[PDB]
RNA sequence: GCUCAACGGAUAAAAGGUACUCCGGGGAUAACAGGCUGAUACCGCCCAAGAGUUCAUAUCGACGGCGGUGUUUGGCACCUCGAUGUCGGCUCAUCACAUCCUGGGGCUGAAGUAGGUCCCAAGGGUAUGGCUGUUCGCCAUUUAAAGUGGUACGCGAGCUGGGUUUAGAACGUCGUGAGACAGUUCGGUCCCUAUCUGCCGUGGGCGCUGGAGAACUGAGGGGGGCUGCUCCUAGUACGAGAGGACCGGAGUGGACGCAUCACUGGUGUUCGGGUUGUCAUGCCAAUGGCACUGCCCGGUAGCUAAAUGCGGAAGAGAUAAGUGCUGAAAGCAUCUAAGCACGAAACUUGCCCCGAGAUGAGUUCUCCCUGACCCUUUAAGGGUCCUGAAGGAACGUUGAAGACGACGACGUUGAUAGGCCGGGUGUGUAAGCGCAGCGAUGCGUUGAGCUAACCGGUACUAAUGAACCGUGAGGCUUAACCU
RNA sequence: AAUUCCUUGUCGGGUAAGUUCCGACCUGCACGAAUGGCGUAAUGAUGGCCAGGCUGUCUCCACCCGAGACUCAGUGAAAU
RNA sequence: ACACAGGUGGUCAGGUAGAGAAUACCAAGGCGCUUGAGAGAACUCGGGUGAAGGAACUAGGCAAAAUGGUGCCGUAACUUC
RNA sequence: GCUCGCCGGAAGACCAAGGGUUCCUGUCCAACGUUAAUCGGGGCAGGGUGAGUCGACCCCUAAGGCGAGGCCGAAAGGCG
RNA sequence: AGGACCGAACCGACUAAUGUUGAAAAAUUAGCGGAUGACUUGUGGCUGGGGGUGAAAGGCCAAUCAAACCGGGAGAUAGCU
């Protein structure tokens, strides 16, 4: 359950330490957000020379959550901390390229191609 | 709601009805017959028909735990002795719930809980 | 409130008690702040003349 | 939430109506004394079903 | 001899504050709302110069005019001053259509996509936050859209009290001063168990025409009615390109509602275990009590969500705006006058629920009762003895039923509940003893012991045989068939 | 500014967004020097604001334990 | 006003843990509060716990939740030192 | 009478203050006790408080009061 | 040493909830401030109605205060109800 004031993590190489989610995009009254949802958030951290700044506002595509994945068998594959990746705000294009911490296989739906793609487990 | 949540509260503490059912189950095992009401009686029902249960085999292990309930040694040496052999070969019902009438003070329906087999 | 349609500049007035009363001045506040932006433009382009 | 105007004698009775008590007015004999008591509960001396369960 | 100029002159002679206020009265007179009105406001329309490259009416629209609405600011005091409590927020809404979105169309300065405008349409839906006490508004990020209003600018006998109009204090300003300010600032008691109406649920009585037990039809009514994106059609139609469909059909989500615990989790003070302090069980050992369940860690059933299924519809009838056929009045033309055919999430059904107190009280099936004597102003009368049926109720054991009644199951010709037994689940290697060790403690016996409402069996305990109520073939008139 | 009506002034900082807040400019409606002016370490059940932590305040409640509520027996009011 | 959760000066004041007359559990002593018994709805009050998030609540972090002891290390701006 | 639960720097045990028989015994239940009531701080009758050492009184005195004469004041009276 | 610090008694009363025909005509529960002093408290006195007292609110002076309570003037007066 990734909702607005979430403090998320950041899962790829871009810059980030911490953001937060700040719109569940979507639909309209849309409360949480889940598996592989884009959200609109704001950096709150960053490293000092990296691509993107502190107070900048972008997309993201939620990748590891806390309350974990339902697979169809009944089976859950809970993480242990929010995370996510960094998104170019104009199309999908992830602005990172080093995607760190495990993802999911549910996000295996051809916009997220190169996100599988540079993962490194699962 | 109480949807099969088999279990009597009798408008007391959990610490009061562990208290009340351990001392009005010691006073119909040194007695053989008390009067109380029916939702009392339903209920020690379900108390003391697990010690006539438990002290048909008497073992160091059975007087423990039939001392952790109970908490007196009277009552201990009251079973395992006398009702442990009194109710052996029946299997099932070791007392009586038995309706007898109403109190002046406050109208309720009482009963007199009764161990069978009492024709000595 | 006095919300300009094509620029955006909005004009508000609450000075006296009555509605009737406010508009006026709300009115000539907006007829001020409109002619001193033509005057801006006025000499915006001024400026760029100079600039050459 | 107080009254607006008193109610009648017939607005206090139709609401009685319902208050009525009733009797049980359908005894058991026993077998063995014949006393009439309730239906399961005991007389009283000590008999029930035809026998004495007081055993007192 | 008096600007006794307030000039029929109350004295020869007289200024203000009260938010510390009090008293007597007033809706004779204000503030809040309602009411009458409709200048202003808001909406629509009329004539039409001009703008629109050409062209008044695609879209706007000068100089002027005519109305509507009761949403603004006001006017009038009609209503209340032996009380009508006030903005905003929370909650719960409900109706109107001058409609923000979706639906159906005309026109276009409509190629396509995307828009502008007007008409029909109210079924449903109709943001989260930063700042302000604010509604509004500005801003950020969305969404199919984040409509406009009525409803005491809905809602304080439902809540809050931030703002504002009690008592304290200060600043700026005004005044000699007390004090004062559509200036401001910090702080400051929000009462009531619902008689009636209304509404949400649930029963008792009686009626329904002999009574009773079940199953339905069905008038009437309520609930439900939202929609995006991706893909196929096709990157076809259109287009110099750039870009990029209608219609039709699948799949996957959000919001909302119904339902359910098999899954994932939550709680689980009736289950198991760990541990601190202290008292007690004669003492060690082993337990119990108390300290919010002492604090904790897990956890059965049940309940429930964030979990899991499902739902809106299709189709039909009759229509709105609208589009056509044939076609006269008017030789023509023309959707309309006769006649005919299409045409929306709206209307009536289709889907689901309530439902014969629908007093117009319905229908079908089945079961049970076919006993004798008197009086009488002799009538659908009253009374007595003999039987009191089907069934119901009461009582009892209780339910995943439930505030209480009620409703469902069962009542030994027994499985309804408690207990017991097997199993399962949970917690976790109990107690006692033996061995190792100075000891705490560990290992072995042992995945054992204990096991809550869980599952399947079993009459051991309790549902005692009777009694109570309810009856004895069911009126009058008439018609139609049997005789 | 406990002071600025105009006004949420303008510029800068904090925030995705800041009528409040902090720094500054000076057009001070209507600051100003014992009805004291400007600073100031500490202090404060003080006013405003921000961050970390933390959580049912909230998204959106769910369950559980007790006292009333509900039923029965006794007593038995009140405003109106 | 009552057999009223209120007010009322001084003195004595044990054991274990603890810095303590705090506080917990007990001793001696004194009491269970002068209505009770069932049922286990909504709702109200006193409390417990909680998935993911963590002020998004709101006038305002109001209330809760949290921090909490001893020993030691270490401890900024500014300052009237 | 037997278990249970509460207090235990008190809800324990003594005095002052202030009340005034509420103390104890026999007996009674209408009224009083927010219920019943055999019971009770309720009704009726009876009994109960024993001091050279405790307290008061008493001796002395503070704040202060009254105050022979006296001063003062229409009187009352004030002050000492 | 200190109108020093944390914190019971004692005193005080800032926040919230409950309660507001309450248990109570201002209290209770969970928190909170002071807590060797400008402190708090017992007993006994003194100051009094246009007067007392006041770390000053026009607060307090027997549940009453921008002028207490009781009796008398007095059946005040009331163009008001
Ligand atoms: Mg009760
Ligand atoms: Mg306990
Ligand atoms: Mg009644
Ligand atoms: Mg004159
Ligand atoms: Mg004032
Ligand atoms: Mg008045
Ligand atoms: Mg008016
Ligand atoms: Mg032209
Ligand atoms: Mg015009
Ligand atoms: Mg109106
Ligand atoms: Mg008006
Ligand atoms: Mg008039
Ligand atoms: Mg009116
Ligand atoms: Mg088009
Ligand atoms: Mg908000
Ligand atoms: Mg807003
Ligand atoms: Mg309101
Ligand atoms: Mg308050
Ligand atoms: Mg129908
Ligand atoms: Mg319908
Ligand atoms: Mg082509
Ligand atoms: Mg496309
Ligand atoms: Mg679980
Ligand atoms: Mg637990
Ligand atoms: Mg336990
Ligand atoms: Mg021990
Ligand atoms: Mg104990
Ligand atoms: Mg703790
Ligand atoms: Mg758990
Ligand atoms: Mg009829
Ligand atoms: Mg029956
Ligand atoms: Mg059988
Ligand atoms: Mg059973
Ligand atoms: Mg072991
Ligand atoms: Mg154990
Ligand atoms: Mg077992
Ligand atoms: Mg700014
Ligand atoms: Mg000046
Ligand atoms: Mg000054
Ligand atoms: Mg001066
Ligand atoms: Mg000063
Ligand atoms: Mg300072
Ligand atoms: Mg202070
Ligand atoms: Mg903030
Ligand atoms: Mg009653
Ligand atoms: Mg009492
Ligand atoms: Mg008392
Ligand atoms: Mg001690
Ligand atoms: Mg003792
Ligand atoms: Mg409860
Ligand atoms: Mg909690
Ligand atoms: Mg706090
Ligand atoms: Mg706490
Ligand atoms: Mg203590
Ligand atoms: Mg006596
Ligand atoms: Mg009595
Ligand atoms: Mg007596
Ligand atoms: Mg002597
Ligand atoms: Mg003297
Ligand atoms: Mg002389
Ligand atoms: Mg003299
Ligand atoms: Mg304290
Ligand atoms: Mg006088
Ligand atoms: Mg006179």
């Amino acid at each position: 359950m990734i909702q607005e004031q979430t403090m998320l993590n950041v899962a790829d190489n871009s810059g980030a330490r911490r953001v937060m989610c700040i719109k569940v995009l979507g639909g309209s009254h849309r409360r949480y957000a889940g598996v592989g949802d884009i959200i609109k958030i704001t950096i709150k951290e960053a490293i000092p020379r990296g691509k993107v700044k502190k107070g900048d506002v972008l997309k993201a595509v939620v990748v590891r959550t806390k309350k974990g994945v339902r697979r169809p068998d009944g089976s859950v594959i809970r993480f242990d901390g929010n995370a996510c990746v960094l998104l170019n705000n104009n199309s999908e294009q992830p602005i990172g390229t080093r995607i760190f911490g495990p993802v999911t296989r549910e996000l295996r739906s051809e916009k997220f191609m190169k996100i599988i793609s540079l993962a490194p487990e699962v | 709601m109480r949807h099969r949540k088999s279990g009597r509260q009798l408008n007391r503490n959990s610490s009061h009805r562990q208290a009340m059912f351990r001392n009005m189950a010691g006073s119909l095992v040194r007695h053989e017959i008390i009067k109380t009401t029916l939702p009392k009686a339903k209920e020690l029902r379900r108390v003391v028909e697990p010690l006539i249960t438990l002290a048909k085999t008497d073992s160091v292990a059975n007087r423990r735990l039939a001392f952790a309930r109970t908490r007196d040694n009277e009552i201990v040496a009251k079973l395992f002795n006398e009702l442990g052999p009194r109710f052996a070969s029946r299997a099932g019902g070791y007392t009586r719930i038995l309706k007898c009438g109403f109190r002046a003070g406050d109208n309720a329906p009482m009963a007199y809980i009764e161990l069978v087999d009492r024709s000595e | 409130r006095i919300t300009h349609i094509p620029t955006g500049i909005v004009t508000q007035c609450q000075n006296d008690r009555s509605q009737h009363k406010n508009k006026d001045q709300a009115m000539k506040q907006m007829k001020a702040k409109l002619y001193e932006l033509e005057m801006q433009k006025k000499n915006a382009e001024k400026q760029a003349m100079e600039d050459n | 939430a107080v009254q607006q105007n008193k109610p009648t004698r017939s607005k206090r009775g139709m609401r009685r109506s319902h208050d009525a008590l009733t009797a049980v007015t359908s005894l058991s004999v026993d077998k063995t004394s014949g006393e009439k008591h309730l239906r399961h509960h005991i007389t009283a001396d000590g008999y029930y079903r035809g026998r004495k369960v007081i055993a007192k």
